RNA sequence: UGCGAAAGCAGUUGAAGACAAGUGCUUGUCGUUCGUUAUAAAUGGCCUCG
């Protein structure tokens, strides 16, 4: 059975993302709604309905920290100069009557180089000389140029350039030890 | 909306009555049918075009800490 | 409040604060809440202060 | 007939310490990070960040 | 944090009666007489000038119909109630029934009398009948249906009756105005053609309105005089005119702030606003090249732009009007959570108050003085920088050449009472912050020459009011 | 229980123990800026009296303005009224009417008294 | 600093110790004390979300 046919979408399925372990389809669209599905293959119901005003859907996805299990985290963004990250923790997604919603919009001195937050993808770097382990939102700049963010903070932590127009790019893991 | 009921429990006098919530989340109620009207709707409070309030912000979207300026 | 951005020696701001900072700390496993402690030394009687506990994300007042 | 009894709270407590600069504030955030604990000159308050209430 | 403060920089019914602005003056061929407004919409009006009458449209504000089979000339152009149906009267007597927008037929024709038919009026309740004044004293009262015979003739004024009103919720009433100054009041129900009671204007009866079912306002040589019916008296009078009122008209329950509003003309080219609430008390006026014979404004119920129209004697018609990606426009109806952060951006600041805010005190002095800037906009940035603390530092790295514009203003300035504290200040930090830039420089020696002229005349100005006063207070 | 803080009014609420609002009541340099240096010793004007009508939904404030020093005008201070008004439901009071140098020029408010409930139904006042 | 009105009316701004610089002597300072009611100046200005 088909994953809207529930509750059908207004405009294209811009973007579409799995929940990491629990059986949760995640849709975003210029309709600026986040449906999301809970797919079980026969009826496929809709949990929730998150309506963004003024904010456009050009990528969607889940988060969830990999060191804080618990953590449970969605980060959208469209043609806009701003990110929206919708905590999904504890019983937000579903029993909560309000969504805990947050705007990242400050680059720290590095707007020049960022014009929308609309491409970007979500990674997680280990603080290697701390151990400590967080995740990170990468976007992507007007010149070559990729800006990395704090996904919880949103600080800068650093920015990477390339020659030529930045097309797409992508996260490798190489483990290193225990 | 209606919400559909997939089961329900009568004991003595208590009904419970169960029905599904967002996809699948069970929820209860627990009713004495022999008071209950020969009609009787049970009225729920689900989501539905609910503005979002952020308890950091007031209707306006003034930050609460921040102090109310000066006008004429 | 000034974000000094040490790798760049860039800086984010923070301003009109109900008084002057007396204290800064960052308060999180990841940084996530910024405590301040703030004096409103307008009032020469008395000090007068508060104490801000702001969400480092998006820089707004969690708990005055 | 009459009685005196307090009522309302008092100021915020601090390390009023001259020498130590950066560790004034006393109050701290629970391990959980869902409230957070500041002393005052007459009592102790807990607040819920989430809610922003004075919970205890 | 908090968003930056915003630098500060009559009655309501006076300003609602400033909405008229546009302006348009028509010429007419002779003296345009009366004036009318269709009851319907658009609310085309009419005037009466020479031998035609004239329909303007009402957003056009230009002629529509023009009704030009008149020989003589034409007295009238009042509408029915139903605004199907227009009258109008004639110097040869015979009053002439047209229907609106199509002036080629005749519906009706009625000889009224030999003499001129100057008041043609149709009675408000019903429509059938229509009421005639002439010359011959005799206001007949016609039946569309019966043309060869008066329903009913009303006699008893000795002089000449120009003014005919329909009383509202009084159908069986009639009220005629005579040059005799007498206000006769008759019932269509009795016989009829003696009246039932008679008011004294002691003076020629313009035109006579009846502004609510008990009070009839009457407009005649000097002064206008409300009558109160259940009282036969004349509650209120108000003679602030100069010359002789003529035309008088009222409207109710229009989107003003004020529910009713009461212009009566003057034949000195003023038209005044009278409000029925306040004892018939002036709130407004205009004033025309010449005397105004007609007035008029648009219904309650326009239905768009109101306008004002008053008629000259020279023909001169003026008019004055208040003008009256598949998803992006889902607004989330069907959705369970709706999230709202959109801030509207600030208004637009002005050059100087950027400059206040980026602490550049000194280009913020420099957008002050600037040519085509308001005086009490410069007063502001003046004040501003006062109060901020900061009148040395924005006149420190400063020459002649940039002082003398500041210089200006203040021997400007100083006349003002409101600025003259302001200048003050400012003109002694200078003095005391460039006494040796004063010797070497001649162009600044003169300014300071013109100052110390006008300065000394406001004192004389000051002392001379302080004289005043002081026998001011011996006469109280 | 309003607390008048300078230039600005403390809005705490006892049976709670927490403060309810924080409203600034006067112009001056406020919260545009941060005093710095020389800046510092200027003075915002000072709220002296803060009073209540009996049927409480008017607020009569009476302030003092300072001038700057080193000026020719450092010596005139401003004495200013303000009525203020307020409907239950909202937090925010809404200046109604604004009276500069009331009483003349140069001379204080020295008291304030709202009117009692038998004299215009509690809207009114006396300054002294 | 005291009183008073806002105008004003009276009255203060001392001694020791230590350090630095210049040449025992001179000057200046004090996160030093006792006693009395008792210019500034490290190029250094306030965020983003249309």
């Amino acid at each position: 059975k088909d994953a809207n046919a529930s509750h059908p979408s207004h405009s294209a399925i811009q973007s579409l993302s799995f929940h990491p372990s629990k059986p949760l389809l995640l849709t975003g669209g210029y309709d600026k709604t986040l449906r999301i599905y809970h797919i079980d293959g026969k009826t496929n119901h809709l949990v929730t309905s998150l309506h963004l005003v003024g904010s456009p859907i050009q990528t969607c996805t889940f988060y969830t920290s990999l060191s804080n299990q618990n953590q449970q985290n969605i980060f959208t963004a469209g043609r806009r100069r701003y990110m929206h990250s919708w905590d999904l923790s504890l019983e937000n997604l579903t029993h909560s009557q309000t969504a805990k919603i947050e705007k990242f919009s400050r680059l720290y001195g590095h707007e020049s180089t960022q014009r929308s937050f609309e491409n970007f993808k979500v990674a997680h770097l280990q603080n290697s000389q701390t151990n400590s382990v967080h995740g990170i939102v990468l976007l992507q700049g007007n010149n070559g140029w990729i800006n990395i963010l704090h996904s919880t903070s949103g600080l800068w932590l650093m920015g990477c350039k390339i020659e030529g127009v930045i097309t797409d790019f992508c996260i490798d893991y190489q483990p290193i030890s225990r | 909306r209606k919400v559909p009921i997939y089961n329900a429990f009568i004991n003595k006098d208590l009904l419970n009555v169960s029905w599904l919530q967002n996809a699948t989340m069970p929820y209860f109620k627990n009713l004495q049918w022999r008071e209950i009207p020969n009609e009787y709707t049970v009225e729920i409070s689900l989501n539905w075009n609910n503005k979002n309030k952020s308890a950091d912000r007031d209707l306006h979207g003034k930050d609460l800490a921040s102090a109310t300026n000066y006008v004429e | 409040m000034s974000l000094w951005q040490l790798e760049t020696n860039s800086q984010q701001f923070l301003p009109r604060l109900n008084g002057i900072i007396i204290d800064c700390q960052v308060l999180g496993p990841q940084g996530n809440y910024y405590s301040l402690i703030l004096q409103m030394t307008e009032n020469n009687s008395n000090s007068d202060y508060q104490f801000l506990l702001l969400n480092a994300s998006d820089l707004t007042s969690k708990l005055s | 007939q009459y009685k005196l009894s307090v009522v309302s709270g008092g100021k915020p407590a601090l390390n009023n310490l001259s020498s130590v600069t950066g560790n004034k504030n006393i109050a701290r955030l629970s391990q959980d990070q869902r409230n957070y604990i500041i002393p005052f000159n007459n009592q102790i308050k807990v607040y819920s960040v989430e809610t922003r209430q004075c919970v205890k | 944090s908090t968003a930056r403060p915003r630098i500060i920089t009559t009655t309501p019914e006076q300003r609602y009666w400033r909405q008229y602005t546009s302006a348009q003056l028509v010429k007419e061929h002779n003296s345009v007489t009366h004036i009318s407004f269709n009851p319907q919409h658009p609310h085309d009006f009419a005037v009466t000038s020479s031998t035609r009458v004239q329909i303007f449209s009402s957003r056009t504000r230009q002629v529509i119909k023009t009704f030009s089979r008149f020989k003589d000339v034409v007295y009238s152009a009042s509408f029915r109630s139903d605004g199907k149906l227009l009258c109008a009267g004639d110097a040869t007597g015979l009053v002439s029934v047209y229907d609106s927008y199509n002036p080629r037929t005749i519906l009706l024709s009625i000889n009224a009398s030999t003499h001129p038919t100057h008041v043609t009026k149709f009675h408000t309740q019903d429509n059938k009948i229509l009421a005639t004044a002439s010359d011959d004293r005799v206001t007949r009262l016609w039946d569309i249906s019966n043309a060869y015979e008066p329903q009913l003739e009303l006699t008893g004024a000795t002089d000449y009756v120009r003014t005919l009103s329909f009383i509202p919720a009084a159908p069986h009433l009639v009220a005629t105005g005579s040059y005799d100054g007498l206000i006769r009041l008759y019932d269509t129900r009795s016989s009829g053609s003696t009246p039932i009671y008679s008011l004294n204007h002691d003076q020629p009866v313009e035109n006579v309105i009846a502004v609510s079912p008990t009070q009839i306002v009457s407009c005649g040589g000097n002064n206008f005089k409300v009558w109160d019916l259940t009282s036969n008296k004349k509650l209120y009078e108000r003679g602030n005119f100069n010359k002789a009122v003529t035309c008088l008209d009222y409207v109710e329950n229009f989107d003003s702030p004020m529910q009713s509003a009461l212009i009566a003309s003057s034949l000195d080219g003023h038209v005044k606003v009278f409000d029925p609430l306040d004892n018939f008390q002036v709130k407004f006026g205009w004033k025309f090249s010449g005397p105004v014979l007609s007035c008029a404004v648009s219904p309650s119920t326009a239905q768009g732009n109101r306008h004002l129209v008053a008629g000259l004697s020279s023909g001169l018609l003026a008019i004055r009007t208040k003008k009256k990606m598949r998803g992006s426009e889902y607004q989330g109806d069907q959705e369970h959570i709706i999230h709202n952060d959109k801030v509207r951006s600030q208004r637009r600041m002005r050059a100087f108050e950027r400059n206040i805010n980026q602490f550049k005190w000194s280009e913020a002095l420099d957008n002050a003085f600037v040519p085509g800037m308001a005086k009490e906009l410069t007063l502001t940035v003046l004040q501003e920088l006062r109060k901020r603390g900061k009148v040395r530092v924005a006149l420190y790295g400063r020459d002649e050449s940039t002082l003398e514009p500041l210089l200006n203003w203040c021997l400007k300035g100083i006349e003002d009472v409101r600025s003259a504290s302001i200048v003050a200040d400012w003109v002694a930090v200078v003095l005391e912050l460039y006494g040796n830039t004063l010797e070497s420089s001649p162009v600044l020696q003169e300014l300071m020459i013109d100052l110390k002229t006008k300065v000394r005349h406001e004192i004389h100005k000051s002392k001379e009011a302080q004289r005043i006063e002081g026998m001011l207070q011996l006469l109280t | 229980l309003y607390f008048p803080h300078i230039s600005a009014v403390q809005i705490f609420d006892f049976y709670k123990n927490e403060q309810v609002n924080y409203q600034y009541l006067t112009s001056g340099v406020n919260n545009s800026m941060g005093k710095v240096r020389f800046e510092l010793n200027l003075q915002d004007p000072i709220i002296t009296d803060l009073k209540f009508t009996k049927d409480g939904q008017w607020m009569i404030t009476y302030e003092i303005e300072y001038p700057p020093n080193d000026l020719l005008s450092s010596k005139d201070l401003t004495h200013i009224l303000k009525f203020w008004t307020k409907n239950d439901n909202e937090t925010n009071w809404n200046l109604k009417t604004k009276v500069i140098n009331p009483h003349g020029i140069s001379v204080p408010i020295t008291k304030i008294l709202p009117s009692p409930r038998s004299v215009n139904n509690s809207q009114g006042c006396l300054t002294a």
